[PDB]
RNA sequence: CUUGACUGCGAGACUGACACGUCGAGCAGGGAGGAAACUCGGGCUUAGUGAACCGGUGGUACCGUGUGGAAGGGCCAUCG
RNA sequence: GUAGGGGAGCGUUCAGUCCGCGGAGAAGCCAUACCGGAAGGAGUGGUGGAGCCGACUGAAGUGCGGAUGCCGGCAUGAGU
RNA sequence: UGUUAUGGCGUGCCUAUUGAAGCAUGAGCCGGCGACUUAGACCUGACGUGCGAGCUUAAGUUGAAAAACGGAGGCGGAGC
RNA sequence: CGAGCUGGAGAUACGCUUUGACUCGGGGAUGUCCGAAUGGGGAAACCCACCUCGUAAGAGGUAUCCGCAAGGAUGGGAACUCAGGGAACUGAAACAUCUCAGUACCUGAAGGAGAAGAAAGAGAAUUCGAUUCCGUUAGUAGCGGCGAGCGAACCCGGAUCAGCCCAAUCAAGCCGAAGUGGCUGGAAAGCUACACCUCAGAAGGUGAGAGUCCUGUAGGCGAACGAGAGGUCGUUGUUCGUGAAACGAUGACUGAAUCCGCGCGGACCACCGCGCAAGGCUAAAUACUCCCAGUGACCGAUAGCGCAUAGUACCGUGAGGG
């Protein structure tokens, strides 16, 4: 779980044989077709009192260049 | 009196009961009994293997108004788009178009969305006019 | 079923069925000249009876 | 050409349906009506699914002398039923012209015998049910027949309460069955009449 | 001597359950040989073959999503 | 005359209408030498102790010998 | 009508099959349970009714011992 | 309510009741132990403590989670609703994309309903104006090993219709009209001879078949208390399977304007036209049936729920079955 908004919660990932082409190949056709997940980065800073938690890279870039409801 | 009330003489037949019959064990003998898979279409029997593409569009479709209707009977009621509702040309959903079918002399003036060449010719030959919007 | 639409099962005024001629469509040609314009108009109705069952509503 | 109870004459209006009194149409209509009123409610656990049983049983081979999957099948006792009644409807739309033609033809089917129209339902004097018996008796109705009274005037119909003499169908709620089923039709109020 | 190994079409038949297949007078646009009648829309004939689908190439301009375009599609050839 | 198509019908339950029957006895059950082209239906007798034929129309959970089919009861093996 | 003696004739039923009295399947016996339905504004035919160059409504609204209202829409009406 | 009562109970004993019992409604009053269980432990209904109050008997407090405080939550609920997660047989007459289907299953949150909602929209008329729901458009437009198959939306007809804040009558109940004689019979409500009520003939009970014999019915009344942004990458949604793929949506990395400004109109550009995102709330039309009522061309004892009451007997270590 992150700082601001959302984390994890991911979707599937594919792969294609006869991949690429001359843009106007015969066709693309499919193989992979399986479900998958996503994670992100950890960091530690305090707000309102000394704390640690975890920090989204987006939230880290947010907190670094300014205090949006929090400090480092 | 409902007691005396009779049937339609041939509306209803009885249904088909396959219990009994004594020498009814229905359908086939073997082979393709019991299934819900029958399905009279399908893949490679002369449907595929058939060489068509074409191009699908199906655009604007006009309501056909026969001259043969307009001339001959009624009044020459001076149609416009108004009367068409009650004149038994009422369908809508589409614009209205006039074409020549029956050939007869009358004075008539019709307002439709479009019309054919020989229809124009036949409306003018017996005298009249056909209006179109810009 | 949605295949037979743009492809020709096409129905006529007499409730007959238009397929025509397949003789060679695109691949495999380079033989004669009237086979090529031999792309036709023609059909039998023996297999029309169950044909348009696929085209039934949007004939 | 029918005569009212109190006051003027009329019924020279309303040509009665042709051909005269066709019983087929009548049949179609009433049947349609009882099918309309028919209320589908069906208790069947038809499906092997609907009654309750745990589903794996004993064994497919080697037990000897049976071969069953479940205790809930139609060929068992206590299981589901093969093709049992479910809550259907059977209410449809009868073509309107045949409804009209129907009750018209009904009224007409009363032309080969007794029917009655009326004005002045004031002869009841409240209800009292007795003054209805009087009205009937002096109008020729001894209630040895079955009578369908059609009228407005709540007081006038409220006078007639019994399954013996009569039955009441108000404010032109006329029903082809309801008339053809009763012996005499008393049309009373000339509103939907003429 | 030459490009009928043509384009536009097909009266009427052979053959197949179907889809394929076969033969063909004659009409046109235009041709080639002969002086001429005329003959030729591949080879004395019967084998030398692949339905559909998805794409590659040339041509035509029909569709083309508010409209004028363009993308993509469609049609006539053809390629795997 | 087998699968298969066609026609007429018999019976059972519910339903509306009509005619009705029943403690001087209903349905059901039991016996029967009658009727009907068949599915079937009457007559009288014997049980029974509350209800029920017939006609007309309508609707079906509507007709069993088999499915090593389901439940139940009772046989065989055997006084072994 | 019941039973019987003798004569003549006489290869259970079902399924499955080229072919069954079969030494091929099934089944101890009787009772009861027990299998070609139902649904959709689907499609296509036969018959029947109502209107008919026109024919219908759907949701819903209002009455509801009752049915009326509801033209949004659907099908004819022109083919290529 | 006004003579009975002392539960199913068949049963003896003791009694209670017009100083209105019983029964029916309506609030309070007590409520052992367990269980979210919550002083502490625990193989649920048990074993051990502490701090106050004090005359013991006996009452009271002692879980964690939000908070100044008041206060709120932890649990439970048949189906219904939203969400996090997400099958396979099966179909394609084999099988990978597809189909099954976001179905089943698990999980989270909540109410009597939920969800959804107040245009950076639908859409091609310079039309429409929150949402949901039904009919319809329409098996159309479309998606697809262009196979099996999948399948919209706008218009239009209805149900119901609100936009507001903000950031610089129905329940106890009571009242109720009108028949006698003879007859068959064990017994009558049936037959019969005469008669009556009916804003009451709906119904059940009564020795058999019932308007007028009982309860009722039509009609009438009725209470203290009680209710009613953009991009790239990986991807995905909707008819959208990478297709020319727009747009919404995000996991990662990037992260512009702001009023001659900004997103959209299915690659893309101009024109033209609709529209103001990055903040919240928001009845009604809708779904379901644990429960109650009324009905039925629904069953009537192998039917109907499994049960004419039983999750009992019974089977299993158990989930479970029955
Ligand atoms: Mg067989
Ligand atoms: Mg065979
Ligand atoms: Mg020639
Ligand atoms: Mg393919
Ligand atoms: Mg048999
Ligand atoms: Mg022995
Ligand atoms: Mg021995
Ligand atoms: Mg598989
Ligand atoms: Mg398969």
């Amino acid at each position: 779980t992150g700082k601001k908004n959302l984390v994890v919660n991911s979707v599937i990932r594919r792969g294609k044989a006869r991949a690429d082409g001359g843009v106007g190949r015969k066709t693309t056709g499919i193989t992979k077709r399986v479900q998958r997940a996503n994670l992100h980065k950890k960091a530690i800073r305090e707000n309102g009192q000394v704390k640690t938690v975890w920090l989204s890279a987006n939230a880290l870039r947010t907190l670094s260049k300014g205090p949006y409801k929090g400090i480092e | 009196g409902s007691r005396k009330d009779r049937k339609r003489v041939g509306r209803g037949p009885g249904g088909t009961d396959k219990t009994a019959g004594r020498g009814h064990k229905g359908q086939k003998s073997r082979s393709g009994a019991g299934k819900g898979a029958f399905f009279e279409g399908g893949r490679s029997r002369l449907i595929a293997r058939l060489p068509k593409r074409g191009f699908n569009n199906v655009g604007t479709t006009y309501e056909v108004v026969k001259l043969s209707q307009l001339q001959d009977l009624e009044d020459t009621t001076f149609d416009r788009d108004t009367l068409e509702a009650y004149r038994l040309v009422r369908r809508k959903n589409r614009p209205v178009k006039l074409l020549a079918s029956g050939e007869i002399s009358r004075a008539v003036t019709v307002h439709v969305d479009a019309a054919s060449a020989a229809a124009i010719k036949a409306v003018e030959a017996a005298g009249g006019r056909v209006v179109l919007p810009e | 079923t949605h295949k037979m639409a743009k492809r020709r099962i096409k129905i006529t005024g007499t409730g007959k069925v238009m397929a025509f001629k397949s003789g060679k469509r695109h691949q495999n040609t380079g033989k004669s000249g009237d086979e090529i314009r031999g792309k036709g108009k023609g059909f039998v109705l023996a297999k029309a009876e169950w044909a348009r069952m696929k085209l039934m509503l949007p004939r | 050409a029918q005569i009212n109870v109190i006051g003027q004459n009329g019924g020279r209006t309303i040509e009665l349906p042709l051909p005269e009194v066709n019983s087929g149409v009548l049949h179609e209509v009433v049947t349609w009506q009882l099918a309309s009123r028919r209320r589908g409610t069906a208790s069947t656990r038809t499906r092997a699914q609907v009654s309750k049983t745990g589903r794996k049983m004993y064994g497919q081979k080697g037990t000897g002398n049976a071969r069953h999957g479940d205790r809930s099948v139609p060929t068992f006792v206590g299981g589901g039923v093969a093709f049992g009644p479910k809550p259907r409807s059977y209410d449809y739309t009868l073509p309107r012209q045949v409804r009209q033609l129907g009750l018209a033809m009904a009224i007409a089917s009363r032309q080969e015998g007794g029917k009655l129209v009326a004005v002045d339902g004031f002869d009841i004097a409240d209800a009292k049910t007795k003054n209805f018996i009087s009205w009937a008796k002096q109008n020729g109705l001894d209630g040895t027949e079955k009578v369908l009274l059609v009228t407005d005037d709540e007081n006038t119909r409220r006078a007639a309460r019994n399954v013996s003499w009569v039955s009441v169908l108000p404010v032109a709620g006329v029903n082809v069955y309801d008339i053809l089923r009763h012996d005499r039709l008393v049309i009373d109020a000339a509103a939907l009449e003429i």
